[PDB]
């Protein structure tokens, strides 16, 4: 009901890297295990994305959710003072990230690795031959967005393969490169080589595409293809008065409402575990907020 | 009727101090009295060659 | 000439003085005088916690925590009277009667009704036609793969007053298991060693370790009948699911056969839900049933946190 | 009693046990005899030296 971690440090401050520190105070990092004392290579998350190595985010949420989360609380020339974040407790949270984000009231928060930058949100300390590593914290729907252009380009990399210069170019960098925000542009990183264990999550994607195409119902296809023929919707500006020949073809049978419910049953069932394979971030909800502080309470 | 009962109760210290151990001339022990607050301590030394 | 020593007992003394709470107020109805005196006192902490105008009067400084008790009642053949406190158990749904028997069911009552552990549960159950008679479409609902929506998980079993017929079952919903006769005394969980599978060692830098584990629960209709699986894992809701069928893969390719082209109604595998979460970083505890024929090794988990979770799909 | 620890671990509880004995009982039995002619004559009461 009460957690103070300390974590302790071989070497010195080097006062080169407090001032940044301190003005890093009050955010998030995961700790490696849960003890009074604690190693300081664990603490960042410096152990899961080197340097030198190709970084593949999947990983990184993996390593992620599975940790605890700390709230950094003070830096001392020796110490490092981090409560952590009780399942069931509420506490104040403050932040500043360089890629800057502005928040609303009562809006979750997700955790995720820092796509965005490494410089950004990783601080060095070559004293001691380590680098902290801080992950990120967005609203919910700019990480949604986010981690799905990370999964159509860890498919589109594997497609673009022997195609002209013209899906080079475009799939690779017009969608899946930036992400919009209210007169804002930020681009991502992007992994060069599709990364191994990110297609984990596509494969179980798959499966569940195949057994839920196997189960698409009939009626909602005859609406559709009658309302892009017969009128315009902005909805339906996507397609144009042209059909894909694909709808036309299953189309062909008639209509029975026996037969639509029980695929509607099914179809409902294999809804509600999507979001098991959507969310791979722990989940911040928003109490209150202040601009003037950047301060709000998150629990 | 209710039974009260008595069982016995046994201690196994023993008076152990540090001052009155040999060790303590290894060291010289000075009591500080708040020594959480005190962030970090050190000692400055300057020789003439 | 005394030492005096390093550390001194005062302080300690002082400090913990400090810190116990103040004591409970007693009421006394049966005297006049202890009663007044008593309402003296209530009127004077009143006073004395709700009024901003003094400092002293502010006394919020420095969990309740007990679970939400539910009491239902089953019948003496669907509930051994020597089956052990705290076993997590789960619940059925009647039609149109209710009142006359709740039938709640124990893991060693499904692995009956599904058809060493066997011997053990026959001992304890030798005819069993009235689990047959609690739920009529049995055969039915292993077909329609309902049968997880109707089992709706309970949990662990505190206290069960013993009657010729009907029983008293009090059972921890939300919350860490506690009892209620006593200054609140502690209960544990326990589940059959055999038929429980640690998904932490069946792949077995360095894995971090987190605080809390959980423990899931799940559902599988394989050929050779339904069966139920509890699984002591600590990584992710998102991750233990795609583990849990990366396990279940070899029993997956076996149904082939017995899938329909035409009627999609029994496709699913199974469904896993959430029950609990207990202390990481211990492990658990061994040991076996006390009864006739008691032969099964039992896991049993301190420090369980009741938080129960729904069926969700998995294939 | 019990030291102190300053690593990592959780600290160390102090332990009070409860330990319990039996009382052995032994027996011990000898046997004596008595000519019935040396418990006779008591009875009787001796005047001639």
């Amino acid at each position: 009901m009460d957690l103070k971690v300390v974590v302790s440090l071989s070497s010195r401050l080097y006062t080169d890297e407090i001032a940044k520190m301190q003005q890093r105070i009050g955010c998030i990092l995961p700790l490696a295990s849960t003890h009074g004392t604690q190693n300081v290579q664990g603490l960042g998350l410096g152990q899961v994305y080197s340097l030198e190595t190709v970084p593949d985010y999947v990983s990184m949420y993996n390593y992620l959710s599975d940790c605890t989360l700390a709230v950094l609380d003070e830096v001392s020339v020796d110490s490092l003072i981090l409560t952590k974040i009780v399942p069931g407790q509420t506490y104040a949270i403050k932040n500043k990230y360089q890629p800057f984000f502005q928040w609303h009231g009562t809006g979750s928060l997700s955790v995720m690795p820092p796509v965005f930058g490494r410089e950004h949100a990783t601080v060095k300390l070559e004293s001691n031959d380590v680098d902290i590593v801080f992950p990120m914290v967005l609203p919910t729907p700019i990480a949604e967005e986010v981690l799905q252009k990370i999964l159509l380009f860890n498919v589109y990399s594997r497609v673009v393969m022997q195609a002209p210069g013209n899906a080079d170019m475009l799939d690779v960098h017009m969608h899946l490169g930036s992400v919009s925000y209210l007169g804002h542009h930020y681009e991502l990183a992007l992994p060069e080589v599709p990364g191994p264990l990110g297609l984990a999550l596509l494969d179980n994607l798959s499966l569940y595409f195949c057994i839920m195409v196997t189960l698409l119902p009939r009626a909602s296809m005859r609406l559709v293809r009658g309302l892009i023929r017969h009128e315009h919707h902005d909805l339906l500006n996507l397609f144009q008065e042209m059909v894909p020949d694909e709808i036309a073809r299953i189309d062909l049978d008639d209509l029975s409402v026996a037969d639509d419910l029980s695929r509607m049953r099914v179809m409902m069932t294999y809804l509600q575990s999507l979001a098991s394979l959507f969310n791979l971030g722990p989940r911040l909800a928003t109490a209150a907020y202040s601009q003037e502080t950047l301060t709000a309470t998150c629990w | 009727k209710f039974e009260v009962l008595l069982g016995v109760y046994t201690n196994a210290i023993q008076y152990v101090r540090f001052l009155e151990t040999a060790l303590a001339v290894s060291c010289v022990n000075t009591e500080f009295k708040d020594l959480s607050r005190m962030t970090d301590g050190k000692i400055q030394f300057r020789i003439s060659v | 000439m005394k030492v005096q020593g390093s550390v001194d007992r005062r302080r300690l003394q002082r400090r913990i003085a400090g810190l116990l709470p103040p004591p409970a107020r007693r009421l006394n109805i049966s005297r006049g005088s202890e009663f007044t005196r008593d309402v003296r006192g209530l009127v004077e902490e009143h006073a004395q916690a709700s009024s901003l105008s003094a400092a002293a009067v502010w006394r919020a400084g420095l969990g309740w925590r007990p679970p939400v008790f539910g009491d239902f009642l089953i019948h003496a053949s669907s509930f051994n009277n020597a089956e052990a406190t705290g076993t997590p158990l789960f619940q059925f749904k009647q039609s149109d009667p209710f009142s006359g028997v709740d039938a709640v069911f124990t893991p060693l009552s499904l692995f009956i009704l599904m058809n060493g552990l066997t011997r053990m549960a026959n001992l304890l159950y030798d005819s069993p036609a009235t689990l047959a008679d609690l739920v009529p479409d049995f055969g039915r609902l292993v077909a329609d793969r309902r049968f997880h929506n109707f089992i709706t998980p309970v949990g662990p079993l505190v206290e069960n007053i013993k009657s010729t017929y009907l029983n008293k079952i009090t059972t921890v919903v939300h919350g860490p298991v506690v009892s209620k006769a006593i200054p609140r005394s502690t209960v544990k969980v326990t589940v059959p060693q055999e038929a429980f599978v640690d998904l932490d060692a069946w792949l077995s830098g360095l894995q971090p370790c987190p605080a809390d584990a959980r423990l899931y629960v799940a559902l599988t209709y394989e050929e050779a009948g339904p069966r139920f699986t509890f699984f002591q894992s600590s990584r992710g809701h998102c991750q233990i699911m795609n583990i849990l069928r990366i396990y279940y893969s070899p029993s997956i390719m076996h149904r082939y056969a017995v899938v329909q082209p035409l009627h999609i109604e029994e496709l699913t595998f199974g469904a896993v839900a959430c029950l609990g979460t207990f202390s990481a970083t211990d492990g658990w505890r061994r040991s076996a049933f006390n009864y006739r024929g008691s032969s099964l090794p039992v896991v049993e988990i301190d420090s369980f946190y009741s938080n129960v979770s729904d069926w969700e799909v998995i294939l | 009693p019990t030291i102190a620890h300053g690593d990592g671990r959780r600290p160390s509880k102090q332990r009070t046990f409860i330990v319990v004995k039996n009382c052995h009982k032994h027996h011990i039995s000898t046997e004596m005899e008595l000519s019935m002619l040396d418990l006779e004559i008591l009875h009787s009461i001796p005047e001639t030296p």
